[PDB]
Parts: structure tokens; sequence; C-alpha cells
């Protein structure tokens, strides 16, 4: 809203982190490079060191 | 061990989850090096064409 781009949309994409390495690439491959998102958040764990 | 000849992304994630879950050696040659940041030491990728 703030910027004075036109050509230029923004969709917001929300992806819960899985609880499980093995099923983590997965769910990124399936939705967040399926959707060709610029950049990609990472977020820290629920557990203090992980 | 496991031979393969791996030709996509997919194809060697699908690899290397597979040489993860049987605990089993396995090696997967492609053409050219594709990048992986995995840290699983059972499954190797040999690079037919090294860089030049």
């Amino acid at each position: 809203k703030r910027h004075g781009s036109w050509k230029i949309q923004l969709n917001a994409t929300s992806v819960t982190h899985k609880p499980n390495a093995i099923q983590m690439a997965l769910s990124v491959c399936e939705d967040l490079i399926s959707s060709q998102v610029y950049a990609i958040l990472v977020s820290h764990p629920p557990t203090p060191n992980d | 061990a496991l031979l393969a000849f791996p030709q996509s992304q997919g194809e060697m994630m699908e690899l290397d989850l597979v040489s993860l879950v049987l605990h089993i050696p396995v090696i997967s040659i492609v053409r050219h090096e594709f990048p992986r940041e995995s840290q699983n030491p059972l499954h190797l990728q040999l690079s037919l064409e090294n860089s030049l």
C-alpha cells in the first residue's frame, strides 16, 4: 500500500514448520518452491536450541 | 552399496531419503555436481564432469 510500484504485486503465503526434518524438505519443496516465491524467511524453532 | 544415475533434484532427494531411511550406503552419479546442503554421510554424489 505504501509503495508506488504498479507492476509489482505483493502476495503473502504462510507455511507452518513441520515437526520433523524428514518431512520438512518435502513440505518446503511442495509449497514454497511451487509458488515461485521471492525469498524465504527462516524462523527459530520453538525449542531454545535446535 | 546402491548405484544410481539421477537427473533431477527430486530424484536426488528421493535417493537421499531412501538411503537415510534404509540405513544403507547409496551412491548416485550425476553429469554435473548438484549443490546440496545435506549432511547425511550415507548418500554420495559423483560428478562425472568436474569443474573446469
